[PDB]
RNA sequence: CUUUAAAUCCUUUAACGAGGAUCCAUUGGAGGGCAAGUCUGGUGCCAGCAGCCGCGGUAGCUCCAAUAGCGUAUAU
RNA sequence: AGGGAAUCAGGGUUCGAUUCCGGAGAGGGAGCCUGAGAAACGGCUACCACAUCCAAGGAAGGAGGCGCGCAAAUU
């Protein structure tokens, strides 16, 4: 019943361009 | 000489947005569209300055504090307007970049 | 640090896409474009500077 | 005597005298005599007012008494005080929980109306969802909660806000509603539901109140369609877009493209079908080109305002309140 | 029985709910949705519709005599000066 | 919760302050006991005039006229063209156009059409020179800020034309006017219209032969505007503006009688009645003239929760009432305290008006 | 060039201090301090508040129910407030608390409330936040711990202002958090000061302390539905409260206030003296909700 | 286990722990791709600026420099 | 007159180690009591200056933190 974060908000990446 | 610049010494200075000049005109240059006026807060005395990028006016409201910087290289990279001398860094404390990035919210 | 603005912006790289012909109009042909109308308009316009 | 026949009288703002100065005498010229004639930055001047502001507010009224006071400049903060509330609602009193807190927001001048606020308005971040226009939505504003149905509308660059279909992913966009007013420059947040508990982030979206008005002006783009059915040329001949001549003579030389881009204006109406018209236009079309006609028609909201009761419930089930549906749910 | 006074409220806000609810799963009007011909809208709707477009080219203008005293006063001046 | 009131007197305040709060007023029993039971065509006008510089607003008139409903709106400033009723002055319904200007949600650019000059209502002359200075103190002023008469127009025939200009503001500055200051020079405006120009003259070397002994810099501006500037009837007048150290303004005025009733007036007794009427207002001198008055106090109600303070002489008949419709629309009592002044030799007792202002800002203004 | 330095060092100072200059409104005498506790339903906000009230007052609380007013020094009050985990509350709360305590669960992590709760308060206005992270006991004293508070204290940077304290709670000695770092947590409330909110500062609000009904009886047999008429009572805050005005109640309605009278002030500050520390007749607490001593 | 007054740390050591090995390195600079989309100006079919917004629908392109480091402003 | 002075030890140049003081004061100036050793790092009396408790009669006393969105080893 407990409500963990996700990944996303953990790292809050956001716009990071996209690398190889 | 030490106060020749308009920043009193200092490399950075803080102002109110007055109004954004570039949006109540309707040209759709996006050169224009970025030329915002501010007043320094230390001596009173009003610049235009530059937005980075257009969509980052959206960030900004009138009556805003912000951070203004000087823009020392790359002025011929904006299309033929003269007074490219200012640059917005900061508001309310934080930088245009993480607003932009999404990496930090606006604390009202 | 525009470049750097620029780069956040083209991050997604989908791309507005193209819409066909209607089902009830389909024997008439294809629905033609500004790319499609360009190489007629171009072969009119060369041939009557010719003549 | 301010404070403890003359109806249908003139409006006249004028102080008329009611006995006046012989102005002859030299006594009399003697009374009005004495009227006559016989290095700090700008940031540190503006801190001086404010401070000489500050001191003056508060040594004005602090040789009166408190009962006093309270009639000149009201109750001041930092007063223990006593407040009677009529009309509550009876659940109020017999659901009452000591753990809920009440809090008592005051209202400023106009706050109790009600209009158009038109909004700047960004989808959160971390929202799985986006919020489709026309669907009801929660906004926490001011001191209120209260479910409303907003438009997402986008501005361009001549001014004009056209209506849009979803909220952007990634942008601010306007937003507008029917609901109280709300002063200029505050904060607002939204919600999908209060009850019930969900693994995702909650927050829908976030952003500032801009403007307040009566008047939405908010418009839709609206295209009607026409197919070209005998060609001459640059002329051609279009049916569908209209069914009667009386059209065709409202919209003569409105401007009209094609979907391969190529632009016309409507000409004359055709009378051998019903609502043809002739057209010309830049190049010469084909049979498989379809035209149109670019039109904006103004749209409308309903004016749905349901504030949330959450503390009018028994005090099992504070945390279960809902409203109206959105269109997935139904 | 007896209907308390919030109890009263909630209902005329539950009809008006419902009724909200209908319109989103009925069909749309042809003025809202785009792209639409005349065969889906009924006869003669667009005259009272009040829509907004553009037009291509300038009106011709219309002769009356108001333009014509004017004209008159100019050829009357190029007249008195022998203004040719 | 909507306010009522009964009568016709006081109309005005009573709209204006309705519409500022924003609660709906109920006016009942207008004119009842008399001939024509029904609002005034003047009065009428004025209600044109609100709804044209407002936006979603509702009014309720009955057939009789006798009563009235009124919804206020929001403000909606732009382009207005209006045309005034030629029984009341133009200066009638500027003075409530001047309480709402910087409110609006766009900047007010209206021209108004009707009569100028008139005995009954306060000259435009005498709103430009005084009116306008007082709202710049509050902080309204701009590069917009003007008044300016295109052309005059007297009684009955009237024809003059005025526009007004205002920017708008946030929120109002609020003033610490205590010291009047003492009276450096006198200026006055002389007009003519449809008449000789030898009038205003004559009205010149009486005013400056009274008020030469007072102050040696007394200077009259004349005034004759011809063709269809001059308007559609004859008459003339005299405007006095006094200035003080402070930057205060005193000021009086009167105009002559209309060609359709009364006997003609020698434009001399109209100089001298004119220059004696100032000095009876420099006995009564403050820091705003009697005129002013309710327009001080309104600003000063309207400011952002300061303690505010102004020095004004005997307190008019007019603002007595629009103390009471302030409390009854804003809630709001101020602290009156009376000035002896019994040795100093300026003349007449002052009273000293300090409030506290409720917390108000312009709602119409756009954010963007 | 030594003097160049400094006269450019002294600018930079000098533009950190630029800001708006605005009238300051703040009361001569300030009400109670409003503080309030929420984190995740179990991390222990409930034994956190009756180690707060035992740091300053020792007078027995028993069944904590809605705000609890208490003195802490000789010039400062706190209100004390705990917030649910339901999210009606966490909206009302954010609007009127001038101080947030934040707990987090170190072992488990972070949760959804907590960056929920953060949003909330940067709309309506940002207050003055400190975090306080509980459970560390789990941890062994070792690599695992360090680097767990490391992780944890970049993280909570990003959403406050750089620099905000996070408070360590090591362990229960009999289900009690340690007198040493609850007497250091209440230091710094006493310490700490208050920038005025937009919001705050424009309205005038109460959080109310005691409610009362005052309606004839005899109407309630005769209808138990008919309206009520209501008293309340509370500490004025924010801004001047006029006789006649309207009031919104959130999860109610609007209202228009009918009388208002101001009443002696329970809970007050004490007349100045020179005493070292506050005897337990200055100690008070004021719980009309909570019961005190031994009655409910 | 050892350590130590007691414990932590270091050194030993038992068992788990990798295919998209998603157990996912960043910062700065320079380019490409687009619709029945919007604005502005013209040299009919063009150009500039720009484009997650289109009729209906809501259930992760390329190259360059440094690399756990890398930019900007002012004075020099 | 924080700075020194010295000292020992050393293969890949020493990011070595430690020691030594000039006095004075204990809310402010005087007087006084013990011991081998103090005109006491501790009692007392008078005067001066502060401050606390009370049933209002009387009784007992002798250092550092912030002002940089920032106060835990002040353990
Ligand atoms: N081990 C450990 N347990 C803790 C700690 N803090 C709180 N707890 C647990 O929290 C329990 C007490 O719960 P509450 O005092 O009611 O805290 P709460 O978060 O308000 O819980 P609710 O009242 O249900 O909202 C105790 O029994 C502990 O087991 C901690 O620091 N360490
Ligand atoms: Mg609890
Ligand atoms: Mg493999």
């Amino acid at each position: 019943a407990k409500r963990a974060i996700t990944y996303q908000i953990a790292k809050n990446r956001g716009l990071t361009p996209r690398r190889k | 000489a030490l106060k020749a610049n308009p920043f009193g010494g200092a490399s950075h200075a803080k102002g109110i947005v007055l109004e954004k000049v570039g949006v109540e005109a309707k040209q759709p240059n996006s050169a224009i569209r970025k030329c915002v006026r501010v007043q320094l807060i230390k001596n009173g005395k009003k610049i235009t300055a530059f937005v980075p990028n257009d969509g980052c006016l959206n960030f900004i409201e009138e009556n805003d504090e912000v951070l203004v910087a000087g823009f020392g290289r790359k002025g011929h990279a904006v299309g033929d307007i003269p007074g490219v001398r200012f640059k917005v860094v900061k508001v309310a404390n934080v930088s245009l970049l993480a607003l932009y990035k999404g990496k930090k919210e606006r604390p009202r | 640090m525009a470049a750097a603005f620029r780069k956040a912006a083209k991050s997604r790289q989908r791309e507005h896409r193209e819409r066909s012909q209607p089902g009830f109009r389909k024997h008439l042909g294809l629905l033609e474009k500004k790319k499609d109308y360009k190489l007629r308009a171009d072969d009119y316009r060369k041939k009557q500077e010719y003549l | 005597l301010i404070y403890g026949h003359k109806a249908d009288s003139l409006d006249c703002s004028r102080f008329l005298v009611e006995a006046p100065h012989d102005w002859d005498l030299e006594e009399v010229m003697n009374s009005i005599r004495d009227c006559f004639v016989t290095e700090s930055t700008y940031f540190d001047d503006l801190k001086g007012e404010m401070q000489k502001q500050a001191q003056l507010n508060r040594a004005e009224f602090e040789d009166q008494d408190d009962e006093a006071r309270v009639q000149y400049e009201g109750f001041r903060p930092g007063m223990y005080v006593r407040i009677e509330i009529e009309n509550v609602p009876c659940e109020f009193v017999q659901n009452f929980d000591p753990h809920y807190p009440i809090i008592l927001g005051g209202l400023g001048n106009s706050e109790g109306n009600v209009g158009y606020v038109q909004m700047r308005l960004k989808k959160h971040r971390w929202y799985k969802k986006i919020l489709k226009s026309r669907d009801p939505i929660i906004f926490s504003v001011g001191w209120r909660r209260f479910q409303t149905i907003p438009l997402y509308y986008i501005e361009d660059h001549n001014g004009r806000q056209r209506l849009l279909k979803y909220t952007p992913q990634h942008m601010h966009c306007g937003a507008a509603f029917w609901g109280p007013i709300t002063p200029q420059g505050t904060g607002f947040l939204a919600i999908q539901s209060v009850s019930g508990i969900m693994p995702d982030f909650r927050i829908a979206a976030t952003g500032v109140v801009l403007d307040l008005d009566k008047s939405i002006k908010i418009v839709k783009k609206l295209k009607l369609t026409g197919f070209p059915y005998k060609i001459f040329k640059n002329t051609s001949f279009i049916k569908g877009m209209f069914n009667s001549a009386l059209e065709v003579a409202k919209f003569e030389g409105a401007v009209i493209r094609t979907v391969s881009g190529i632009r016309g204006q409507i000409k004359k109406a055709l009378r051998a079908p019903e609502g043809a018209f002739r057209a010309s236009f830049e190049d010469k079309l084909l049979m498989s080109d379809i035209v149109f006609m670019r039109t904006w028609y103004p749209v409308s909201i309903p004016a749905f305002y349901n504030p949330v009761t959450s503390l009018l419930k028994p005090v099992g089930e504070k945390d279960t309140w809902s409203g109206m549906r959105t269109t997935g749910q139904l | 029985e007896v209907k308390s006074s919030f109890e009263k409220r909630q209902e005329k806000m539950n009809e008006k709910i419902a009724s909200l609810e209908k319109e989103l799963l009925e069909k749309k009007p042809w003025q809202l949705q785009g792209e639409v011909t005349a065969q889906k809208r009924p006869e003669n709707s667009l005259l009272e519709e009040t829509l907004h477009f553009d037009h291509a080219v300038r009106m011709a203008p219309v002769i009356t005599e108001e333009t014509t005293l004017q004209l008159e006063d100019i050829i009357k001046q190029r007249i008195r000066d022998q203004a040719w | 919760h909507s306010l009522s009131y009964a009568g016709c007197n006081f109309l005005r305040q009573r709209l204006v302050l309705s519409t500022l709060s924003g609660r709906p007023v109920k006016i009942r029993k207008i004119r009842a006991r008399d001939d024509n039971p029904g609002l005034r065509d003047f009065e009428a006008s004025f209600i044109r005039l609100l709804d044209k510089i407002t936006n979603g607003s509702r009014i309720e008139i009955n057939q009789t006229g006798t009563t009235l409903y009124y919804q206020p709106g929001l403000l909606y400033g732009g382009s207005v063209e209006h045309d005034c009723s030629v029984l009341r002055g133009i200066g009638y319904y500027l003075e409530s156009l001047l309480c709402l200007a910087p409110f609006m949600k766009h900047p007010l650019k209206i021209v108004l059409r009707g009569v100028t000059n008139d005995q009954v209502d306060p000259s435009v002359d005498v709103l430009k020179a005084t009116a306008l200075p007082l709202l710049k103190q509050f902080g309204i002023d701009g590069e917009s800020f003007e008044l300016k008469i295109v052309r005059r127009g007297m009684p009955p025939g009237g024809g003059g034309e005025v526009v007004f200009s205002c920017p708008v503001r946030k929120v109002l500055k609020p003033i610490q006017l205590t010291d009047p200051g003492k009276i450096k020079r006198i200026r006055g405006m002389a007009y003519s219209v449809r008449v000789s120009p030898q009038m205003a003259n004559r009205i010149v070397d009486s005013a400056r032969s009274i008020l030469n002994k007072f102050i040696p810099d007394i200077y009259i501006y004349t005034d004759h505007m011809k063709g269809v500037n001059s308007g559609k009837s004859p008459g003339f007048g005299l405007s006095l503006v006094a200035e003080t150290t402070s930057g205060t303004f005193l000021s009086a005025e009167l105009a002559s009688n209309p060609q359709g009733q009364g006997a003609a007036v020698l434009p001399e007794d109209l100089g001298r009645n004119c220059a004696r009427l100032l000095l009876e207002e420099i006995y009564r001198g403050g820091c705003v003239d009697s005129t002013n008055q309710s327009l001080a106090l309104l600003l000063m109600t309207l400011g952002q929760q300061d303690v505010s303070k102004v020095l004004l002489g005997p307190l008019s008949p007019y603002t007595i009432e629009f103390l009471r419709h302030l409390k009854s629309f804003f809630q709001i009592m101020f602290k009156i305290e009376t000035k002896p002044c019994g040795e100093e030799l300026k003349g007449g007792d002052k009273v000293l008006m300090t409030c506290v202002g409720i917390g108000f800002s312009n709602l119409s203004k756009t954010l963007k | 060039v030594r003097m160049a330095r400094s006269f450019h060092r002294t600018q930079d100072l000098k533009t950190k201090k630029h800001h708006i200059p605005v009238v300051d409104r703040t009361p001569l005498e300030p009400p109670p301090i409003v503080v309030v506790v929420m984190g995740p339903p179990k991390v222990g906000k409930s034994t956190l508040i009756q180690c707060l009230i035992r740091n300053f007052t020792r007078q027995k609380l028993t069944e904590i129910r809605g705000p609890v007013t208490i003195v802490s020094g000789k010039k400062r009050r706190l209100t004390i407030i705990e917030c649910g985990c339901d999210i009606n509350m966490m909206i009302d709360l954010a609007k009127v608390a001038d101080l947030v305590l934040m707990l987090i669960d170190a072992s488990f992590g972070f949760e959804m409330e907590t960056f929920e709760f953060l949003n909330i308060c940067q709309v309506h206005g940002f207050p003055k936040i400190m975090g306080v992270l509980t459970h560390l006991d789990s941890f062994k004293h070792n690599k695992q711990l360090k680097k767990t508070k490391k992780r944890l204290k970049h993280r909570f940077w990003t959403e406050v202002y750089p620099g905000a304290k996070l408070f360590y709670l090591s362990g229960m000695v009999h289900g009690e958090y340690q007198n040493q770092e609850i007497h250091n947590l209440g230091r710094f409330i006493t310490v700490m000061k208050f920038r005025p909110l937009t919001w705050q500062t424009s309205h005038p609000y109460i959080l109310a302390d005691r409610m009362e009904d005052l309606t004839n009886p005899e109407d309630i047999r005769t209808n138990i539905k008919c309206d009520r008429k209501v008293s309340l009572y509370g500490y004025l805050r924010g801004a001047h409260l006029k006789n006649k005005s309207q009031i919104h109640m959130p999860g109610v309605g609007d209202f228009a206030v009918s009388d208002i009278s101001f009443l002696p002030d329970p809970c007050a500050l004490p007349e100045q003296q020179k005493k070292r520390c506050l005897n337990e007749k200055e100690k008070l607490v004021y719980a009309p909700l909570s019961g005190v001593g031994g009655v409910l």
